[PDB]
This record gives structure tokens, C-alpha cells and sequence, in this order.
RNA sequence: CCCGCAGAAGAAGCACCGGCUAACUCCGUGCCAGCAGCCGCGGUAAUACGGAGGGUGCAAGCGUUAAUCGGAAUUACUGGGCGUAAAGCGCACGCAGGCGGUUUGUUAAGUCAGAUGUGAAAUCCCCGGGCUCAACCUGGGAACUGCAUCUGAUACUGGCAAG
RNA sequence: UCAUGUUCACAUACACACAAACGGCGCGCG
């Protein structure tokens, strides 16, 4: 249910990077990021309209960490509801609550979130949720509870954070380690690289 | 800006004294994005200059389009040799609901939200001929106000 | 069908030999081999310094070579210290006192044994042979070849079944013989054997011989 | 240096055309503005305009 | 990163290249002209940005004179 | 085509025969060996193909290719055939399961053991 | 369901990598052994067999087989054809049948409109709510393209009557 | 009048546009 391997490994399949570290250390130093994985990376083979959609969907996916099942029943809910298809599945996907955690910065890393989640270190309205996959809905506190509040890799990451770009759809308070998800985020907010479309039609083919 | 991508390219070979000549066909189609789309077919003894002779083929002779806000004017039926073709204006943010071919020339063209089949043969090359063919022949509200001599409001 | 090799068809002629001198049937296979040796040496040596032509010329007991080089500057090193290392060695090879002269190619873009170097190298190295040859041709019509013809062979890509691909431009007039043709040759040794390079460059129609 | 007196999100693009964090570099693109850094790709003589 | 002095220039044909030496540096005693190239500088990353005689001006070339950095290779013109 | 003829007579649904009809939409069945040898296929290759005509349970005699590098196979040993065509030998369209019945998995396989019934070594 | 204990501890495989189709090299064999969904591969340099390394795709699953619909406008009502590709009876006459120039009247069967009744609940879909989330359960709608009856319109088609 | 010809086996398959800049301090010419 998780994906156990080389990190910067997927980062290099995929071309770009996927954050899947905290970037204390830049990744090119901790990896040759310019050569693909594996034996016979330098190579670049013309790839074709399939291979692109798809290299493109496993991006979004390793960075956010879903399985295929779970990613596919993602698109259908979006493909469900009213509005653009893409904008939606995105949206979704920021929702779920260990990307919420993420970007709140009380991980360093999304595996960082999954694991806090896991481990019952997250309260949603004051009930220690467990899922990571939980839709974190607007107007919703999310806050660490004091025993995890003692932790330093929470206080560390809120550091890290404090180095990363702020979330204009959050708000989030270091010294009460809470935040609130006050509207599910915007494309325009979320990162423009992320050509969803792609995965539409990939899903729609 | 003149945009511009290959759909096919395709190896044809001629049989001579001494053996086979082969050569190499390269169907290009280029658009504005405005709804200008004109595609080129050009053929050549190698895949690059073949390529080339199409973008050149293709640049000119292209054909204009009344298009609807990012989307087709009306339902509309295409015909050629064998790719028979139809396509159908779709709600914004449907995106492009089209084959291969079929879909080259509608982006070029700068549609961005139609279901299309192509139907009969799909040899590409028929297929767009057939594609472009319908596109043309498809007419706005201005177009039909003006033939019918009315105002668009009494048409809607 | 098998075509006859240009310069040989054209001493005389149009073309100088690269070898100028007198010799007697007792002394002319040893000279000879001295030529021979002498070449060799120097193509070995200044093969990075891209060489073009040795010509020989030994009169009254001693040997005068003229290397026709693109580079100079590299051939003739600062302070000459390869210029006389080269002469010193040169002449033990030869047994006879030398002197080396160095000719600069202004125009090494028509020079076909330069363009074949460079079209080897590149294949050696790996380029795609289409692109570089074409690179080559383009090359030299821009700087004004009257006509360049090029033929790569064999193993092309490391494809499995060799073929021979060729492209020309402008006039190339074989069966001229006061048309001026250089044509030179060249062999990339690539991993998957080797890959032979034959150009043409015709510069023109001499008409004084 | 973004947010600096010559930010070209504040201002406008440098090239010719074309973006700064590079994600875009044609005409078919003219007015997106982009979500690697934020500008916008327009006419860079517009630069000297706002 | 560092340039480098050559007759090597990108884009440019024994045309121009033919009052150079092989190190890079004109001729003592060329005669020249706008345009000439005198100097064969090129820029990494390459670019051609070479001393060129600028318009109008013409005369014969004297002399040439070389400066180096401590640690630095020479060449047959130095 | 005219709507009447239609009305008179409609479209008749083109009924696919199965290209398995032995299997009588199971998918595998049980066999005993009637006997098993060797055969040359087909035009354009080379080989001696192992194939055995088996008495299926339900009546059925048919044809099966046995796949994999040797087996251990002979008159009355039972095994499970399963759907798949052998193009290269003609009218052969079953093919033996390795790691059934009475069919032993291929030897040193490494990969694909799945499809020849070994198991994982260690 | 909550609390406490210890310690990364008890927990990753399966298929595939010639094209379609995302992923390539070396060794072994030498039209043999074998592979295969299609096209094909293998006769001494096998990216197609077998092994290894590397990669790709799924993941507590992954493959194979069977089966249905889709793609298949390949039974074509929507939506096919018949000179030469499969397809015009050898030619006629003709009953049942199908279709019917033009005008007026009447009828109101078809047709159309409106209403009433029904079309069980579950399912599908929408907005909600409850299981930590999901699956799942669940409130309310919508839908259930139908059918029946009654009351209207006379355009068209049908009946009857006259031209 | 003048028959027949064993089996298989045929690759090359992708950037456009862009030509020197701003202030002191001087000297000199008109
Ligand atoms: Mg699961
Ligand atoms: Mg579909
Ligand atoms: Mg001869
Ligand atoms: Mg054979
Ligand atoms: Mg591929
Ligand atoms: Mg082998
Ligand atoms: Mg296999
Ligand atoms: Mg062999
Ligand atoms: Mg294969
Ligand atoms: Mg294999
Ligand atoms: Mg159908
Ligand atoms: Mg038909
Ligand atoms: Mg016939
Ligand atoms: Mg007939
Ligand atoms: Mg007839
Ligand atoms: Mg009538
Ligand atoms: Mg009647
Ligand atoms: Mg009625
Ligand atoms: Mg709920
Ligand atoms: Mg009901
Ligand atoms: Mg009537
Ligand atoms: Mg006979
Ligand atoms: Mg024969
Ligand atoms: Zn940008």
C-alpha cells in the first residue's frame, strides 16, 4: 500500500523533482539528478503520446504517494462532480490529509505527514484521525496534540516550513501547531507544471 | 503563432532495374490557433526533408475557420475517400474528445472542446482531408443571418 | 561500378606530386621505404594537430618535408620544441640531414583529408553519421566549394547490414580531367568495425595546367 | 531577484517574448501566467510600461 | 566560464580566418580592414565575441603585444 | 434495408462460435492422456512441438500443446487443459497447465514461473 | 474504542522490457531447444528462446484461462451497402401486403396538448447525514423514458362521402 | 514442334528572432 524504495530514484525517472526529500542537501549533490535511473539512462528514446501522459500521471502520483486503484477512484469522484475535470482531481488530491499536513509543515516530507497520520499524531476538530487518504473539508482545524507537540521532528519540520513558501489557502500557527484549511485550494495557487489534463485524457482513453 | 506538429509519417517505396527506392511521406498540419488550420503533405527521399516540404505545403494554402468560442459552430459531417468523419460541439472543459489525426487538426485549429469519430477508413492522411472539409463547411450565425438576410436575433 | 581514384588519374595534370625526387633503380625502393616510414611517423605524431599533406622533396643527401597542416600553431609548438624534435627524429628515420617546413591550410574547410578527419572523428565519437556528414557538405559549400561530394559506408548507426549513403552539391565533374578534384579518405574504427568515409571536393576548372 | 525593483512578475518578462521560469517560450502561450514563479509572458516592451 | 583565444571561432570560415596565425592572434604585417577579425576570442556557453576592427578605420598591423595572469599557459604568440 | 423488410425480417445477430468450444465455457477442464508424441509444425518454422491428445471429462477428444522444456507425460496421466491456440501447429487449440494435476512445473525456471507452476527458490 | 509496554522490531511479491505498449544490455544455445494475443522470433553477434543484471507496470496482490458488452458504422432504427470488392431474381404477369395526384366536407383511429391514476421497496443519479476515512448504511428529491382513462387541436396520415 | 526450377530468408523510421551607453574631470575646435 506504500511505495518502499529509492526516493530520488523516482525524482530521476520522472525528470522533475518530486520533493519526496526535506532539501536540506540539494538533490543534484545527493544524486546524479541530471541521468536517468538505471543502466541505460543516458538515453532519451522519442516517447510517444501514451508514454508522455503516463510519465507526466506518475509524477503527480509519486509526489503525492496514491496507488493506482486509489488515484483511479480519485479521477471518477472528480470526473463526478460538477466543473472541470482536472482542476478537481488536483483539488482532491491536495485535500487529502497528509498532503494537508504537508503543507501546513509538520512534516518534512509528505512520507514524513503519512507516518504522523499513521501513528496518531494528528487531530482533525479534535479527534485523532488516522487516514491519510481522509478529505480534510473547509473551515476545518487540523492541530498536533501535545504529545506529538513534544516531538523535534515536528519542531524541526515547522522550521523547514518556515523556510518553504507559505499556502495562501491554509493558516497555520507554529507555537499551537494548528492549522486551519479554510477553502479548498485554487489551480491558480497550486503549481502550474502539474499539466493534469494529461491524466484526463490518460484516464479517458 | 503558427503552431505547428506531424502527424504521420510513412516509408513508400518504387521498384526499379536495379531494386526497391524508398522514400518517406510526412503529413504536417499547422495552425494559429485562431481557427487558421492548413496541413501539407510533402515527400522526400529522407524524413527530414520530408518533414520540411510539408511545413512549407502546410504554411500555405491554409483554410480559416468560423469557430465558437473554443468549440465547433454546429454538429457537423465530414466525407472524403473512405475516412467519413463526424464531429460535435461540446460543453467547455470537455477538452478534445478526438481520435489521432482527427485530433492534430482540431488543436492546431485551436478547438479545445469537441467529440469527434472517425468513421470508414482512418488512413490519416483521408482523415484529414476530411476533417478540414467539414470545418470549412460550417457556417456561424453571422454567416447564416447574412445569406438569409435577417438579423442573428431573429435566428438565436 | 568502380570508379578510378581522382588524383591518381589527375598527376600530372592538374595535381603535383608529393613527392619530388630524382633516383637512380639502386637507391629507389629504399627511398621509397624511407617515404613510407617518414609518413607514417609523422601522421602518428601530428594526428591531433590535424595534418594534411606530407610532401617529400630530398635533394643532394638530405630530405626537405613540407607538412600542409590546418593548425601551425599547434604543429609548430612554442619555442619550436616539437618542430625540432620532429626534425631530429625525422632524420635518424631517414639517414640523411632534414628539414621540416609547415604549410597553413587557410581553407581547411576545403581540405578533404581534413573533412574526412573531422567526419571520422565525430563518428568515433559517436555523432549520427547523416547529421555529421551533411554538417560537413553544408560546411564546405558556404565557404564556397564549386562542388562536394561525400560517401560514408558500412555498418552505419552500428546497423547490422552495412550500407553506403552519400550526398552531393553543387558540380562534381569526375570524367573532367582539368577539373580540379581533391578527394581524400578515411576510416572511423568504431565498435562495430570499421566505417569508411571517401570525399570529394572540386574546387574548380583548371585551364593551365 | 523576485520582489526586487526589476521582479519581472511585478513587471514584466525580460525576453523578448517568452518567461523567466522558462515553463513557456511561444506565442500560443501570449497572456498564461505561470506557477513556477508567477509572470506573466507578454510583450517584453511592456517592461517598460507598468 | 573562461574563454579562450582561437582560430577555432564558431560560425565563421577561412574567409575571415585567413590573416590569423594558428594561435589566435593576427599576423605582424597584415594588412587590414573593418571587419577583420585580429583577435579570436570565444565565450563558453560558444560564442564567437572575438576583436573585430571596427567600421571605417583601416591600416596595417605593426605590432601585437600579449599579457598573462600568474598561473596561467602561454602560447607560440606570447 | 427498406424499413419494411426490416419489419418483415430483422437483423440477424452474427452468433461467434468460440474458438475453445471443448472448454464449453470452463476455464480449464481435466483429461486423461490418451497419448502424447511429437509434432512438425507449420509453415514458415522449425521444431518438434509436444502435444498430446487428451479425453476430457466431458467427452471431448482433443489436442493440447504441452509448453515448457521437457515433461513428464504419458498414456493415462491426468491433467488440466486450458484455452490458447498454438498458431504454429495446425488445429491444436488447448494448452496443457503446468504445475497441475499430474504436470510437473519446468525445471530452473527463473522467470515467468507462474505460468510454468514453479515455485519460488530461495 | 481508549490507555500503557517494548523495540525497526513480525510483515513484498507478480507480470513484463521487438512493434501495438511504459521499460535494454551481457552471457548460453544455433530453424534446435523453445516463445506467441496479433505481426512474427530462433539456421553461430537472438533488445522476441533460457539465465543474469538493470528497468517498467501493478501491489497483498499479480499473471493466465473462460465469459459478456465495447471498440465493431463488423446485422448499419439512430448508422451500411449491391457495375468491377460479398451482394439486382433470366424475364414477365399478378393475389395477400406496402405506398398513393388534386379539392372540399365530415369524422377523430393514428398524431399532438393538458389533466387524473398508476409505474412497489431496493438499485442508478443529486444534495445531505452516520460509521476516524472509504467501501457500507441512510434522509429527502429526481428519475422510473411506460401504461391506462378523460378533455381539447384538424396541420398531416387514416376512415366515410362527394368532386 | 520445345516441359520444368526443392524450403525459408530484404534496413535505412525527427529552435525562430537578436549589433556598443551613462556621469564627472579635463583639452580642443569653432
Ligand atoms: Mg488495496
Ligand atoms: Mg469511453
Ligand atoms: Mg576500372
Ligand atoms: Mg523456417
Ligand atoms: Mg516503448
Ligand atoms: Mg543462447
Ligand atoms: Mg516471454
Ligand atoms: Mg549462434
Ligand atoms: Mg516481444
Ligand atoms: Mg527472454
Ligand atoms: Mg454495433
Ligand atoms: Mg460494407
Ligand atoms: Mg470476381
Ligand atoms: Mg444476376
Ligand atoms: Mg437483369
Ligand atoms: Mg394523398
Ligand atoms: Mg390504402
Ligand atoms: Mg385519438
Ligand atoms: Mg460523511
Ligand atoms: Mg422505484
Ligand atoms: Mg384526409
Ligand atoms: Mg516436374
Ligand atoms: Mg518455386
Ligand atoms: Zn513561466
Amino acid at each position: 500500500a506504500r511505495y518502499l524504495g529509492p526516493k530520488l530514484k523516482l525524482s530521476r525517472r520522472e525528470g522533475t523533482d518530486l520533493f519526496l526529500k526535506s532539501g536540506v542537501r540539494a538533490i543534484d549533490t545527493k544524486c546524479k539528478i541530471e541521468q536517468a535511473p538505471g543502466q541505460h539512462g543516458a538515453r532519451k528514446p522519442r516517447l510517444s503520446d501514451y508514454g508522455v501522459q503516463l510519465r507526466e500521471k506518475q509524477k503527480v502520483r509519486r509526489i503525492y504517494g496514491v496507488l493506482e486503484r486509489q488515484f483511479r477512484n480519485y479521477y471518477k469522484e472528480a470526473a463526478r462532480l460538477k466543473g472541470n475535470t482536472g482542476e478537481n482531481l488536483l483539488a482532491l488530491l491536495e485535500g487529502r490529509l497528509d498532503n494537508v499536513v504537508y503543507r501546513m509543515g509538520f512534516g518534512a516530507t509528505r512520507a514524513e505527514a503519512r507516518q504522523l497520520v499513521s501513528h496518531k499524531a494528528i487531530m482533525v476538530n479534535g479527534r485523532v484521525v488516522n487516514i491519510a487518504s481522509y478529505q480534510v473539508s473547509p473551515n476545518d482545524v487540523v492541530s498536533i496534540r501535545e504529545k506529538a507537540k513534544k516531538q523535534s521532528r515536528v519542531k524541526a519540520a515547522l522550521e523547514l516550513a518556515e523556510q518553504r513558501e507559505k499556502p495562501t489557502w491554509l493558516e497555520v500557527d507554529a507555537g499551537k501547531m494548528e492549522g486551519t484549511f479554510k477553502r479548498k485550494p485554487e489551480r491558480s495557487d497550486l503549481s502550474a507544471d502539474i499539466n493534469e489534463h494529461l491524466i484526463v485524457e490518460l484516464y479517458s482513453k | 503563432e503558427l503552431q505547428e506538429k506531424l502527424i504521420a509519417v510513412n516509408r513508400v517505396s518504387k521498384t526499379v532495374k536495379g531494386g526497391r527506392i524508398f522514400s518517406f511521406t510526412a503529413l504536417t498540419v499547422v495552425g494559429d490557433g485562431n481557427g487558421r488550420v492548413g496541413f501539407g503533405y510533402g515527400k522526400a527521399r529522407e524524413v527530414p526533408a520530408a518533414i520540411q516540404k510539408a511545413m512549407e505545403k502546410a504554411r500555405r494554402n491554409m483554410i480559416n475557420v468560423a469557430l465558437n468560442n473554443g468549440t465547433l459552430q454546429h454538429p457537423v459531417k465530414g466525407v472524403h475517400t473512405g475516412s467519413r468523419v463526424f464531429m460535435q460541439p461540446a460543453s467547455e472543459g470537455t477538452g478534445i474528445i478526438a481520435g489521432g489525426a482527427m485530433r492534430a487538426v482540431l488543436e492546431v485549429a485551436g478547438v479545445h472542446n469537441v467529440l469527434a469519430k472517425a468513421y470508414g477508413s482512418t488512413n490519416p492522411i483521408n482523415v484529414v482531408r476530411a476533417t478540414i472539409d467539414g470545418l470549412e463547411n460550417m457556417n456561424s450565425p453571422a454567416m447564416v443571418a447574412a445569406k438569409r438576410g435577417k438579423s442573428v436575433e431573429e435566428i438565436l | 561500378g568502380q570508379k578510378v581514384h581522382p588524383n591518381g588519374i589527375r598527376l600530372g595534370i592538374v595535381k603535383p606530386w608529393n613527392s619530388t625526387w630524382f633516383a637512380n633503380t639502386k637507391e629507389f625502393a629504399d627511398n621509397l621505404d624511407s617515404d613510407f616510414k617518414v609518413r607514417q611517423y609523422l601522421t602518428k605524431e601530428l594526428a591531433k594537430a590535424s595534418v594534411s599533406r606530407i610532401v617529400i622533396e630530398r635533394p643532394a643527401k638530405s630530405i626537405r618535408v613540407t607538412i600542409h597542416t590546418a593548425r601551425p600553431g599547434i604543429v609548430i609548438g612554442k619555442k619550436g620544441e616539437d618542430v625540432e624534435k620532429l626534425r631530429k627524429v625525422v632524420a635518424d628515420i631517414a639517414g640523411v640531414p632534414a628539414q621540416i617546413n609547415i604549410a597553413e591550410v587557410r581553407k581547411p574547410e576545403l581540405d578533404a583529408k581534413l573533412v574526412a578527419d573531422s567526419i571520422t572523428s565525430q563518428l568515433e565519437r559517436r555523432v549520427m553519421f547523416r547529421r555529421a556528414m551533411k554538417r560537413a557538405v553544408q560546411n564546405a559549400m558556404r565557404l564556397g566549394a564549386k562542388g562536394i561530394k561525400v560517401e560514408v559506408s558500412g555498418r552505419l548507426g552500428g546497423a547490422e547490414i552495412a550500407r553506403t549513403e552519400w550526398y552531393r552539391e553543387g558540380r562534381v565533374p569526375l570524367h573532367t580531367l582539368r577539373a580540379d578534384i581533391d578527394y581524400n579518405t578515411s576510416e572511423a574504427h568504431t565498435t562495430y568495425g570499421v566505417i569508411g568515409v571517401k570525399v570529394w571536393i572540386f574546387k574548380g576548372e583548371i585551364l593551365g595546367g | 531577484e523576485r520582489d526586487g525593483l526589476f521582479c519581472a512578475r511585478i513587471f514584466g518578462p525580460v525576453k523578448d517574448y517568452e518567461c523567466l521560469c522558462g515553463k513557456y517560450k511561444r506565442l500560443k502561450h501570449r497572456g498564461v501566467i505561470c506557477e513556477k514563479c508567477g509572470v506573466e509572458v507578454t510583450q517584453t516592451k511592456v517592461r517598460r510600461e507598468r | 566560464g573562461p574563454e579562450e583565444i582561437t582560430a577555432d571561432i564558431p560560425n565563421v570560415g577561412e574567409a575571415a580566418l585567413s590573416k590569423l596565425d594558428e594561435s589566435g592572434i593576427v599576423y605582424i604585417g597584415a594588412e587590414v580592414t573593418g571587419g577583420d577579425i585580429l583577435v579570436g576570442k570565444v565565450t563558453p556557453k560558444v560564442k564567437d565575441s572575438s576583436l573585430r576592427v571596427p567600421n571605417g578605420v583601416s591600416g596595417t598591423v605593426i605590432d601585437v603585444q600579449v599579457f598573462t595572469r600568474d598561473g596561467v599557459e602561454k602560447d607560440k604568440r606570447a | 434495408a427498406t424499413v419494411n423488410q426490416l419489419v418483415r425480417k430483422p437483423r440477424a445477430r452474427k452468433v461467434a462460435k468460440s474458438n475453445v468450444p471443448a472448454l464449453e465455457a470452463c476455464p480449464q477442464k481435466r483429461g486423461v492422456c490418451t497419448r502424447v508424441y511429437t509434432t512438425t509444425p507449420k509453415k514458415p518454422n522449425s521444431a518438434l512441438r509436444k502435444v498430446c491428445r487428451v479425453r476430457l471429462t466431458n467427452g471431448f477428444e482433443v489436442t493440447s500443446y504441452i509448453g515448457g522444456e521437457g515433461h513428464n507425460l504419458q498414456e493415462h496421466s491426468v491433467i488440466l487443459i486450458r484455452g490458447g491456440r498454438v498458431k504454429d501447429l495446425p488445429g491444436v487449440r488447448y494448452h496443457t497447465v503446468r504445475g497441475a494435476l499430474d504436470c510437473s512445473g519446468v525445471k530452473d525456471r527463473k522467470q515467468a514461473r507462474s505460468k510454468y507452476g514453479v515455485k519460488r527458490p530461495k
